RNA sequence: AAACUUUCAACAACGGAUCUCUUGGUUCUCGCAUCGAUGAAGAACGCAGCGAAAUGCGAUACGUAAUAUGAAUUGCAGAUAUUCGUGAAUCAUCGAAUCUUUGAACGCACAUUGCGCCCUCUGGUAUUCCGGAGGGCAUGCCUGUUUGAGCGUCGU
RNA sequence: GCGAGAGACCGAUAGCGAACAAGUACAGUGAUGGAAAGAUGAAAAGAACUUUGAAAAGAGAGUGAAAAAGUACGUGAAAUUG
RNA sequence: AAUAGGGUGAAGCCAGAGGAAACUCUGGUGGAGGCUCGUAGCGGUUCUGACGUGCAAAUCGAUCGUCGAAUUUGGGUAUAGG
RNA sequence: UGCUGUAAAGCUGGGUCGAACGGCCUCUAGUGCAGAUCUUGGUGGUAGUAGCAAAUAUUCAAAUGAGAACUUUGAAGACUGAAGUGGGGAAAGGUUCCAUGUCAACAGCAGUUGGACAUGGGUUAGUCGAUCCUAAGAGAUGGGGAAGCUCCGUUUCAACGUGCUUGAUUUUUCAGGCCAACCAUCGAAAGGGAAUCCGGUUAAAAUUCCGGAACUUGGAUAUGGAUUCUUCACGGCAACGUAACUGAAUGUGGAGACGUCGGCGUGAGCCCUGGGAGGAGUUAUCUUUUCUUCUUAACAGCUUAUCACCCUGGAAUUGGUUUAUCCGGAGAUGGGGUCUUAUGGCUGGAAGAGCGCGGUAAUUUUGCCGCGUCCGGUGCGCUUACGACGGUCCUUGAAAAUCCACAGGAAGGAAUAGUUUUCAUGCCAAGUCGUACUCAUAACCGCAGCAGGUCUCCAAGGUUAACAGCCUCUAGUUGAUAGAAUAAUGUAGAUAAGGGAAGUCGGCAAAAUAGAUCCGUAACUUCGGGAUAAGGAUUGGCUCUAAGGAUCGGUAACGAUCAACUUAGAACUGGUACGGACAAGGGGAAUCUGACUGUCUAAUUAAAACAUAGCAUUG
RNA sequence: UAACGAGAUUCCCACUGUCCCUAUCUACUAUCUAGCGAAACCACAGCCAAGGGAACGGGCUUGGCAGAAUCAGCGGGGAAAG
């Protein structure tokens, strides 16, 4: 079987030294380096990968469509929709609990 | 003779703290206004282990009362905090653990944690894992408040000096033998270079004033003065008393 | 052990070409020669090696500007041209 | 190494410049006493220290 | 008796003593005061029709200008080189210049021929980008100029 | 340092380390250490040519006052050697 | 950055049997350990072998210790003569 | 050759030689050698002596040449045997690379050969590196020490921006709006990181040149598309989709960005194998036979997934489910969907390339023509990448440059027209330095062409648990002074009657055992061990038998087809052999000592010494 | 004190050239040849017995004796060399 040889002057099985092995139209055997794995954007309140966004290594996404890296929603590609939803609901209920400590309070305040 | 491995390590070449993996000095929030008069609230974010320390450590993110801002926090953990946890810091906070009070907001027999010596210096005592200090009582003509601190010691602090309510994480550490040396050695891994010890009895009379003699033996008293000097202070430094502790102190 | 086998191990430079003297005695990690003393503004001389100073000093190498200082002086350090006789 | 630096592989350069046998009409000139390059240098004999 | 060993002589070897020199050294005396931010001493790399070194020089590179002198240089070659002459050769003299990359070394940096910014000119359909040419940007301190700061402080 | 004149000085293992492409060649990671090496002849006139040899060389010849001066160069001692 | 192939078989889990209970027993599964046999590797026990004007100013041969961690190792970096 | 003197010495004959030198009266001194393990240089005996013996091994012929054990070519015989004697690199070297010539010196014999000697030639990058970032650390500035060379400090007792962003202005003036916690700089050719592949080509260069096909960054900029009269888009309940589809200050997040081991799954390359179309080998006999070609790059489009998520629904007779037992009223099973595109498929790249054949041109620069290049299968296979999981820690396993998204709502925007270069297409540019070769039993360091040392990538067939040992394919070497004999003594290796440690300080050295299956296994014990304890049986070849599975087709408990090596048993058989080479524990009863794993005297001591966990004391 | 040990020691089984007591075989040397070619060491050298002597002579005294040139081995002496 045909041996292979690495195409740079690294000569170390390093991270950003891994080669693939790949047969060309010549028939032969030669080695391909292989890039480094992408990683998945995650979501910043729970910390699970974000759903719809593509997994690039970070200066490919400067050269990619806008939609490749959101989602049409409020904190599209930053927050998961579960987060979101999390958001959504505790600020409505928060606020609106803020207004009945409030008349409660104004209750309070002028009969005591 | 030599200079020995005491006076070495001052110079701190090889012997300074590994401290690549520690994740922040833990302090309690500088003193300002809003713990001076009233107070002010944060979540709990992560609780985290820092290389080196038995206690974990919690990320606290705070407001900035000033400018549109977060302040990440590191605090020393006390036992039960959980992350999202709100964490309520200053002189009108209420008594939960957690919470970083003034002493003097504290009734007697309050169990609290990384207490500070001084007014402003974010936290001194009670530090390691599974310590505290105990109040003891208040002189509020002086403005002074005496605790007790791990080692039985009572000592005298002003009122306005904060702790945080609980014991710190992470107790009973010890209770667990180590049972190999490959423990020990990754224990002080990232703690510093001061493992394995050889006994200076084991040594040449250049080493240390232990060594020499055609048997391992100290030769004089390993009592040491207080004024001896460096080089001489091997052994047992100032002891007021030697041997087994028999009966109460 | 520690004589033919360890010297085998020898191929790591402790130093390389000083800029100021070219000499290789630019200790690498010390970012100082032990020849001249670069970076220090002065040369790195030494009364107790006077065969040193021999080896760099006045007059061991061009002396592009003071071969000339002594014509000048003898002149009375001349301004102007020469002007040609009738 | 083939990784070089500009710096070595200008000393490099002149090395093998100097390292060149005399040319023959020199030993014609009138008193000439130069009868071979003295300053040779082989690769396996004498390293350059560069 | 040969061979062999040893001694001696002649001639030839090995080797480089002796003799004789000597553009060198050493010491004494006499006279003089002249390095550098107007960039020194030193380093690196280059330069000749044919050169590796030494010597000289710096992309004007074994040298340019000028003054003097007066026919060479020379190992070979060769003038679009020269001879009763602005004229060969000449560190003879020397007063005008050039002086790469550096170096106290000065935009920052330097185990890198790494990275800036400003002005003028110039090319690419360009106040902004890319290329080129020239000129600039170190630190301490002094005198002065301008612009400022301080309820330090005076006046209304 | 620059420019000069000298000596009851040394005469190439001496005199400076260096009379010579000497602080050179070379050594050491480095600070540093650091040599050896002068002489054909007035003049290369540095041996054309023939011959044996694969060649280096040899034998004739030639130059020279001398080749008992041939660059392994004035003289050419001793050890050692044919 | 590197470390063949085996042995043993810890927690945890599944099923069955016995028992009034407290509980006990059996078969699997699982894949722990500064565990173990043993390569590369790292080391250097014995022959008091070879050699001992050596291949070598410490090597060569067999035998041997250890071989998943207190492991081995490149480069960078720090510590400098009482 | 002699003469004189007791002598130190003086004179003289002959030969050689070529430029200076002596006698006497005095002066002066670096003034007399046999020794100092004297200094420098030169030369002997030893002596044609010790020796040129590791790495299995060479032989015949021809060519060249004056000359051939050693050069070249052919034939053979061999070895390394993919953990290489193969193909590359990092450090280090520096021209050792290639062609031509060449043999004085070197290659401890030789030489026509060479890494030697001489003359020339040779290293091509927007995409590979450096350059940039920060790491441990190094180190300017403001300051503070120090007589000073200089020391400390790098968020520091500092009035610390060579600030940006706009509307501009062509008035080279401006008007402003925001900030300045942190931020000099150096520090990685193995960390982080913008972007390139295939085929061909040289005597020597190629991810660099040639042909084709791409990609990134920076700049400029027009057309098409898109959007707006409801000004800054629509669809889906939703997960979310798309060709686009404003968004300042400031803020929040994500990527960069991360240990190790265990088994499992998927892919890729390799291995194995069937048919067909070619070529080569064997053919006394046999062999539908043995060997070999049948390949597909970066890049673009469509499609493709474990995990995760969404809608429906409401669960005990608890169900789903992994090799490994985890999940579910905090919503399982079931039904239906969304996403990442790791990886595979189809197509473009692209058959025009490469490969294998056949037929022709010719000294011939260099070719021309034709055919074929297809369809499958298999797996506890090897290596490697990824994935979902699980174990482990008093151990939790970098940073920064850089890029993106979101929050926010500043500002600016249409209708006869307005905006945007995150949609498509198009234009220009990418500088500097390295680049040859060795990387080692001859290119590095050990004085050397030294049996030493020196980091790393790829890895075929058979046997086997095995990447061990042994044999072989591809590739590469055949290098190590040689010839003739075979005394003693050696060095390395074997065997030995009877006895079996009587030898010796001592079983030193050697022998014996050894794989696998099955049986059996003591004292003691910290209950984990001891343990492969001890001690036994079997093992070849051949011919069979049985068991263990997959996919389809509706008592389908059956048929059909396909498929891997494991285990168990039986008969026969042979000079009783059989882990047949290789590989491969000797065991037991006790005492001293250290608990154990581990560490040190490089180059005479590896231990009972050191360390260790544990215990205790002191500040 | 279980386990562990290239630690020190005694005994037992197996095993054997460790031994009784030696023998034989293989490769490489040694040996001889072509080529190549060192080093340690060296007052002068090299036959014994006795004597005396710095009390253990190669040399002196008295005796024994004594014949070229040599090759392989060898380890008594040179109070051999380092
Ligand atoms: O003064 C005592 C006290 C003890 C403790 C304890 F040690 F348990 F944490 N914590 C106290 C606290 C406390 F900090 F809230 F825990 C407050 C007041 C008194 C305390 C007594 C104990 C009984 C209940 C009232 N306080
Ligand atoms: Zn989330
Ligand atoms: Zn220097």
């Amino acid at each position: 079987a045909q041996r292979v040889t690495y195409r740079r002057r690294n000569p170390y099985n390093t991270r950003s030294n891994k080669i693939k092995v790949v047969k060309t139209p010549g028939g032969k055997l030669v080695a391909q380096h292989v890039k480094k794995a992408a990683s998945r954007v995650k979501c910043g309140d729970c910390g699970s990968a974000l759903a719809g966004i593509s997994t690039l290594r970070p200066r490919q996404y400067a050269q990619v469509s806008k939609t490749h890296k959101t989602v049409q929603r409020a904190y599209g590609g930053s927050r998961c929709a579960n987060c979101v939803k999390e958001r959504i609901v505790r600020a409505f209920l928060i606020e609106e609990q803020k207004i009945v400590k409030r008349v409660l309070k104004e209750q309070q305040d002028k009969e005591k | 003779g030599r200079v020995i491995r005491n006076q070495r390590k001052g110079a701190g070449s090889i012997f300074t703290s590994h401290t690549r993996l520690r994740k922040g000095a833990a302090k309690l929030r500088t003193l300002d206004y809003a713990e001076r008069h009233g107070y002010i609230r944060g979540v709990v974010k992560q609780i985290i282990h820092d290389p080196g320390r038995g206690a974990p450590l919690a990320k606290v993110a705070f407001r900035d009362p000033y400018k549109y801002k977060l302040r990440e926090e590191t605090f020393i953990a006390n036992e039960g905090v959980y992350t999202g946890q709100f964490i309520y810091a200053g002189k009108k906070a209420s008594l939960n653990v957690g919470n970083i009070l003034p002493l003097g907001a504290c009734p007697e027999g309050t169990i609290v944690s990384n207490v500070e010596e001084k007014v402003g210096d974010r936290g001194a005592l009670g530090r390691t894992s599974g310590n505290y200090v105990i109040i003891i009582g208040h002189n509020p003509d002086e403005n002074k408040t005496r605790v007790k601190l791990p080692s039985g010691a009572k000592k005298i602090i002003s009122s306005d000096a904060r702790g945080v309510i609980g014991v710190v994480a992470g107790g009973g550490r010890i209770d667990k033998p180590l049972l190999k040396a490959g423990r020990a050695f990754h224990k002080y891994k990232v703690k510093r270079n001061s493992w394995p010890k050889t006994r200076g009895v084991a040594m040449n009379p250049v080493d240390h004033p232990h060594g020499g003699g055609n048997h391992q033996h100290i030769g004089k008293a390993s009592t040491i003065s207080r004024g001896a000097v460096s080089g001489q202070k091997a052994g047992l430094i100032a002891a007021r008393r030697t041997g087994l502790l028999r009966g109460t102190q | 052990g520690k004589g033919t086998p360890s010297l085998g191990k020898r191929h790591n430079k402790s130093h390389t070409l000083c800029n100021r003297c070219g000499r290789r005695s630019f200790h690498v990690q010390k970012k100082t020669c032990s020849s001249c003393g670069y970076p220090a503004a002065k040369m790195r001389s030494h009364n107790w090696a006077l065969k040193a100073k021999r080896r760099r000093t006045t007059g061991t190498g061009r002396m592009a500007y003071l071969k000339h200082v002594t014509r000048r002086f003898k002149n009375g350090f001349q301004t102007g041209v020469a002007k040609a006789q009738t | 190494p083939s990784q070089k630096s500009f710096r070595t592989k200008q000393k490099l350069a002149k090395a093998q410049k100097q390292n060149r046998p005399l040319p023959q009409w020199i030993r014609l000139r009138t008193d000439n006493k130069i009868r071979y390059n003295a300053k040779r240098r082989h690769w396996r004999r004498t390293k350059l220290g560069i």
